RNA sequence: CCUACUUCACAAAGCGCCUUCCCCCGUAAAUGAUAUCAUCUCAACUUAGAUACCCACACCCAAGAACAGGGUU
């Protein structure tokens, strides 16, 4: 999912930079991933 | 105040630390001595002299031509005192005034040969779809002068 | 002064071989010198229509050093010009398939836009490596100063110079690193 | 320091601090860079400065150990960010194209395949603009961005 | 003779063994020649710089295509400078 | 390079340069040691230049060509 | 490309026969700092990750519009 502004919604969803994007990851519920 | 050797600490130009004005005038003095001892001798070869005749400075040696695009008012073979030196050169030192060289220091002298005028100068003036189209023909007045002497005094 | 017609003017206008040493060096003050020094930009001589240019030899091209995410961020196009010929291909694999390319290309960038820039671009001679061909070491007169002062790593610093480098803070005692 | 010394038997022993050197020329200040008056005046290139600030694994310490003010921290930051890439600190490896001044990580940067038009180019970024506040020994300034 | 050089009026061949012999006459030994600068020297247009030399101090030195040709035209030029006809000379005092 | 010595007089409305000519010291001299297509890629790769120069051209540009042109010095 | 079949017939063809050789990048990992846990790293880092072809008169030709090319022992 490309989010062009990221949100969050749970506790175990964090950001990281990669490949010059930021991504939302979560381990929990997979279906937060995100990227800009 | 101290600042440690990093790469834009001390700029990269190199540090010159200028002389003090005693021995610099002292250096001065030796130099000045020298160049008059050499000019007092006849040390020199050939002179050229940057002087600035009608409106433009020329670089000018001895026994030599310089045409002038303007008629100069003087009858022809006569000479004529170029004024205005500002540049005095030779094999082994120069002298360069600020901006002008003294009359009391070096001497130019010159003659005017010829008073021609040009060639034909064509001024053509053309404006496009307008029936615009005008032409000129100018003669400019030119005299050539040669160059004789350059000499030199020693009085520094 | 004082030499003849003919071997002042041969002396006057004959040219020179320049060396000029590559290494760590970027692509285009390497361009920069050469290109000034293959026109002639370097004489009092200098006319356009003179040709008094000079002779550049440029080694170790394999060891250029653009000044960041150039080498992967700056592309080179051409075209072939046949439909879908279209061929972009970043720096560094124009680097590897021919490691002279990219000074070529910046040379060639850097001259003027006239019938000149292929008669210059034959006096100079690239060479990727430090090996140099004999016929051409016997000709260089001047190596010209390197437009990029190399910095050096902590592996290359002397003992007096990291003993006059001060230790600006105390650690605390108790740490893990 | 310390280091953590196992065998099993596993201890921790702490060995042979540095200290600072005496005389700060300008003391009371707050972070290392301004005690000795250094607060503009380095580069990427000075692996002396960058180098005493390193974990011997290339990693860099943290504000709180090291005592930096945030902008200086954040600078020297970045300054070992492009002092590593350019390969200028090679013993502080974690166990080939010559760069320098590399803004941004080498295999994660898109090529420019469309350079745009004059007034909209899209450009290639040199240096850290981080140090932006340097001494300028020339009167055309940095150029940031190729 | 303004502006004619010396060996366009007065022609001479061998202008080397004019030279020896001179420095002969000078109480001068003979002049080693060195090769002091040259480029392109492997290619089509050279630039050989050759200075004579009398007693580890150049009398005089000159340019050439070739080393010979540099040579004899090194030699010209010191005898330019023995006999006093340098292209600097005091201008003629009309 | 340059090794002048510069002064002024001592009124300061002149400067004087002063440069003799510094000759070459001996140590730093070394002693004296004792088709048409084919053609034009051997003149070519000879004489560091194009192809082109070497082709010849047609009588109406020769015919252009000034052949008793003004010397000068 | 023509051995067969087929149009055809000292050839040309398809409807017949033969040959056709390797990569695409976005993600998923391990070690790991700023931020002493952690983290794939627009931090330093470690994995999945081009050969071929070519190349010294005349007459006839499987070469050819002309020219060219090949052959004439
Ligand atoms: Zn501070």
């Amino acid at each position: 999912k490309n989010k062009t502004v990221l949100k969050k919604r749970c506790k175990d969803c964090y950001l990281v930079k990669r490949r010059g994007r930021w991504y939302v990851y979560c381990k929990t519920h997979p279906r937060h991933k995100q990227r800009q | 105040g101290y600042v440690p050797k990093t790469s834009l600490s001390s700029p990269p130009w190199p540090e010159v630390v200028l002389p003090d004005p005693v021995e610099e005038t002292r250096h001065h003095a030796e130099v000045v001595k020298k160049v008059n001892e050499m000019i007092v001798t006849g040390q020199y070869g050939r002179l050229f002299a940057v002087v600035h005749f009608a409106s433009r400075q020329w670089k000018v040696t001895s026994e030599d031509l310089i045409l002038i695009g303007n008629e100069l008012d003087l009858a022809c073979g006569e000479r004529i005192r170029l004024e205005k030196v500002l540049l005095v050169g030779a094999d082994n030192f120069t002298l360069l005034g600020k901006p002008l060289l003294g009359k009391d220091l070096v001497r130019v002298e010159a003659t005017v040969i010829e008073k021609t005028e040009s060639w034909p100068r064509i001024i053509m003036r053309f404006r496009k779809r307008k029936n615009f189209k005008k032409k000129r023909i100018v003669t400019t007045p030119q005299t050539v002068l040669r160059i004789n002497s350059i000499e030199i005094a020693p009085c520094l | 002064s004082s030499f003849s017609r003919a071997p002042q003017q041969w002396a006057t206008f004959a040219r020179i071989w320049y060396l000029l040493d590559g290494k760590m060096q970027p692509p285009g003050k390497l361009a920069a010198m050469a290109s000034i020094r293959l026109q002639g930009l370097h004489k009092p001589v200098y006319h356009a229509l003179s040709d008094c240019g000079d002779h550049v030899v440029i080694m170790n091209t394999r060891h250029i050093a653009f000044s960041g995410n150039k080498w992967e961020q700056k592309v080179y196009s051409s075209h072939t010009g046949y439909p879908g010929g279209f061929r972009q291909v970043t720096a560094a694999q124009l680097h590897l398939r021919d490691p002279v390319a990219i000074v070529k290309l910046a040379i060639y960038g850097m001259l003027p836009k006239n019938l000149h820039r292929r008669t210059m671009m034959e006096r100079l001679h690239l060479f990727p490596d430090e090996y140099i061909p004999e016929d051409i070491l016997k000709n260089l007169v001047e190596e010209l100063p390197q437009p990029r002062k190399i910095p050096k790593r902590l592996d290359e610093y002397t003992q007096e110079e990291i003993d006059a480098f001060p230790r600006l803070w105390t650690p605390p005692e108790d740490y893990r690193l | 320091f310390r280091e953590v010394v196992e065998t099993t038997i596993i201890e921790g022993r702490i060995t042979a601090t540095p200290k600072e050197s005496p005389n700060p020329p300008n003391p009371s200040g707050q972070c290392p860079i301004c005690r000795w008056n250094l607060k503009h005046k380095y580069n990427y290139d000075d692996v002396l400065l960058l180098s005493q600030f390193i974990r011997p694994h290339g990693g860099m310490l943290p504000r709180k150990i090291t005592g930096l003010c945030q902008e200086e921290h954040r600078k020297i930051e970045e300054c070992v960010k492009m002092a590593h890439r350019a390969g200028l600190l090679p013993n502080h490896r974690p166990r080939q194209l010559n760069r320098y001044l590399t803004r941004w990580a080498p295999g994660s940067v898109k090529p420019i395949y469309k350079k745009g038009p004059r007034w909209n180019r899209v450009r290639m970024p040199v240096g850290s603009p981080l140090l932006r506040d340097n001494v300028c020994y020339s009167r055309t300034p940095w150029k940031l961005y190729h | 003779m303004t502006g004619k050089e010396l060996f366009e009026m007065w022609k001479i061949i061998n202008p080397m063994g004019l030279l020896v012999e001179e420095l002969k006459k000078r109480n001068v030994s003979a002049p080693e020649s060195r090769l002091t600068r040259q480029s392109g020297g492997t290619t089509a247009l050279p630039l050989y710089f050759v200075g004579l030399y009398c007693d580890k101090k150049l009398i005089a030195e000159g340019p050439g295509e070739t080393v010979l040709v540099a040579e004899e035209e090194a030699a010209r030029v010191a005898l330019r400078k023995l006999y006093g006809f340098t292209e600097n000379r005091r201008p003629w005092n009309y | 390079n340059c090794n002048v010595e510069l002064a002024l007089t001592s009124d300061g409305r002149t400067i004087v340069c002063y440069h003799p000519s510094v000759d070459i010291p001996y140590e730093h001299t070394k002693p004296i040691p004792r088709e048409e297509g084919p053609m034009i890629e051997q003149l070519s790769k000879m004489f560091f230049t194009t192809k082109h120069r070497w082709y010849p051209h047609g009588r109406y540009h020769r015919c252009r060509k000034n052949l008793n042109p003004p010397k000068d010095r």
